[PDB]
């Protein structure tokens, strides 16, 4: 099971970020499966961004709500994240993660992408 | 209440048992499952314990987890030199309705 | 025995009597999982194990299902589906030598935790970051077993306790060991309710005059009426006749 | 419970001392039980020689180590003590004593022998 | 350090209470049990008090023991004429790894 993020890594402030996690080994049509996004500043603790279940239940981080849009393209086996109004504090690494079933409870963040360092500057 | 707090350093020595604490609140850690991660520098983290006591397949037996009321603990047995890395808490907070994480602990063996 | 090499024993094909345990000691620890101690003397089991060893004071709490510790992790582990009892009593009277009793040792280092009811005795030198030294000191290259050091002055938290664990089994039992089935003195010539080795009935008992063959225990007239019975204690034959009744 | 010592009581210097404590009322197979030896010069204080627990733990007096060998013969319910290179300063009485269990702590030297005056001269 | 010191004489008088001291060191008397024996002329000694406060069955009540830091004391009440004999200390010295004894006290009643 593999995930990988991609997109533009450098953007000026006040612009929007788009990222696409392409995966292989699971489909967002089975039961259970869902995909989320998690960012981490350089040298800080983790932070949770957004999540999208298989029946399209788009849970969001409230403090970052009103800024984020996550959507799926199941045919292409890929998920898209978008965040408007970038600022210099949002320079961070963004991982795309997976939640599938376990043995008596759902597993969360069992598998990770490999990150995509995003710098916001000029 | 809405942020988990971990002590920053553990500092054991080979073949010893150490514990890492995590204090939460009535609302997130005392009424939800507690995950436990680990991230050597320059690498995505990797699950160690979900559901407070279960290990994803591929983790040695020496890692054990425990949740009790509003507190959490990770027990590492057989401390080795390949375990010095960051350890994170994780729990779902109903009042904030989001996943929250802790600070992290160093855990450098001697 | 020392805890890392505990000693199992089997008990079967007996009339187990649990009324001797209480008279032993004040029993610093006596708790039972899956059974009550007072209702213990009447049920029957297939095979009963008894596991005895010696541990420290503040570790008696580790002999319980699902507890992770140091002796319940490396040298004695019992299942989460346990059924039996544990009994531990302080024996500082007999195990504490002056200067230290370095004869009770315990495993301190192991590669992985052990399966329930598993015992290991090998005293091989423990692994280190790199290839161990050779039963000698080094970066790690430690040695597994460690002594105890019991002395008469230690607190009641580091004083030696003797502990014995009883394990039972109950499934599809051609039962081999139950409790004692107490009897009562015989009454003759009176309408009495009797229970002879399972045969229940009522009537007056009278001395018999018929010759039972030595392997027979019951007597019957025509139409299955139990007419006679031999006493299971003194083997005298006894006659059964129903006490008087009639219409008025 | 009774103990009694026996052996040769007089020996020249540069010879070896042998003594045998035969006892009755306890056995060196039970837990607790142990047997020891204590010498006392004429008009001086006591001195501890050696001790042997039930699990065969042959403790010795360090300053008198390299000279003493204590052993048990449980079949005959007797213990043998041996000390080589006797000298006139080793003239004393030798008791064999018993250490059993108490009520919350081991008892030591509760019962004594009757001594065996040992003279080292010519 | 390695030898217990007792006063050679006690010298009480009938029906009186007297004390006998026993001085030790950080290594033996302050970290082990203190015994107290009583040897009469021409007879093996006889235990009086073990574990600093317990009397073997068969010793009168008037004998009492006390341990305090690195010193020891035996308390005899109701002093009588049948008690003039030697009294010895004994304790295990971890630093020497052997049993050590004291000088002895006279205790002659008048």
């Amino acid at each position: 099971i593999t995930l990988k993020e991609s997109g533009l890594t450098l953007v000026r402030p006040t612009q929007t970020l788009t990222l696409t996690c392409t995966f292989s080994g699971f489909s967002l049509i089975n039961s259970g499966v869902g995909v989320g996004w998690i960012r981490q500043p350089p040298g800080k603790a983790l932070e949770w961004l957004a999540l999208i279940y298989w029946d399209d239940d788009k849970r969001y981080n409230p403090s970052l709500r009103s800024r984020l849009t996550i959507s799926k393209a199941t045919s292409k086996n890929q998920v898209v994240l978008t965040m408007t109004n970038m600022d210099p504090v949002d320079t961070a690494t963004y991982y795309c993660t997976h939640r599938g079933p376990g043995h008596n409870t759902p597993i969360y963040f069992e598998f990770w992408g490999q990150g995509a360092l995003v710098t916001v500057s000029s | 209440q809405s942020v988990l707090t971990q002590s920053p350093s553990a500092s054991g020595t080979p073949g010893q048992r150490v514990t890492i604490s995590c204090s939460g609140s009535r609302s997130n850690i005392g009424s939800n499952f507690v995950y436990w991660f680990h991230q050597l520098p320059g690498t995505a983290p990797k699950l160690l314990i979900h559901s407070n006591d279960q290990r994803p397949s591929g983790v040695p037996d020496r890692f054990s987890g425990s949740n009790s009321g509003t507190s959490a603990s990770l027990a590492i047995s057989g401390l080795r030199s390949e375990d010095e890395a960051d350890y994170y808490c994780a729990a779902w907070d109903d009042s904030l309705s989001s996943w929250v994480f802790g600070g992290g602990t160093k855990l450098t063996v001697l | 025995a020392s805890v890392y090499a505990w000693n199992r024993k089997r008990i079967s094909n007996c009339v187990a009597d649990y009324s001797v345990l209480y008279n032993f000691a004040p029993f610093f620890a006596f708790k039972c999982y899956g059974v009550s101690p007072t209702k213990l003397n009447d049920l029957c089991f297939t095979n009963v194990y008894a596991d005895s060893f010696v541990i420290r004071g503040n570790e008696v709490s580790q002999i319980a299902p699902g507890q992770t510790g140091n002796i319940a992790d490396y040298n004695y582990k019992l299942p989460d589906d346990f059924t039996g009892c544990v009994i531990a009593w302080n024996s500082n009277k007999l195990d504490s030598k002056v200067g230290g009793n370095y004869n009770y040792r315990y495993r301190l280092f192991r590669k992985s935790n052990l399966k329930p009811f598993e015992r290991d005795i090998s005293t091989e030198i423990y692994q280190a970051g790199n290839k161990p030294c050779n039963g000698v000191a080094g970066v790690n290259c430690y040695f597994p077993l460690q002594s105890y050091g019991f002395r008469p002055t230690y607190g009641v938290g580091h004083q030696p306790y003797r502990v014995v664990v009883l394990s039972f089994e109950l499934l599809h039992a051609p039962a081999t060991v139950c409790g004692p089935k107490k009897s009562t003195n015989l009454v003759k010539n009176k309408c009495v309710n009797f229970n002879f080795n399972g045969l229940t009935g009522t009537g007056v008992l009278t001395e018999s005059n018929k010759k039972f063959l030595p392997f027979q225990q019951f007597g019957r007239d025509i139409a299955d009426t139990t007419d006679a019975v031999r006493d299971p204690q003194t083997l005298e034959i006894l006659d059964i006749t129903p006490c008087s009744f009639g219409g008025v």
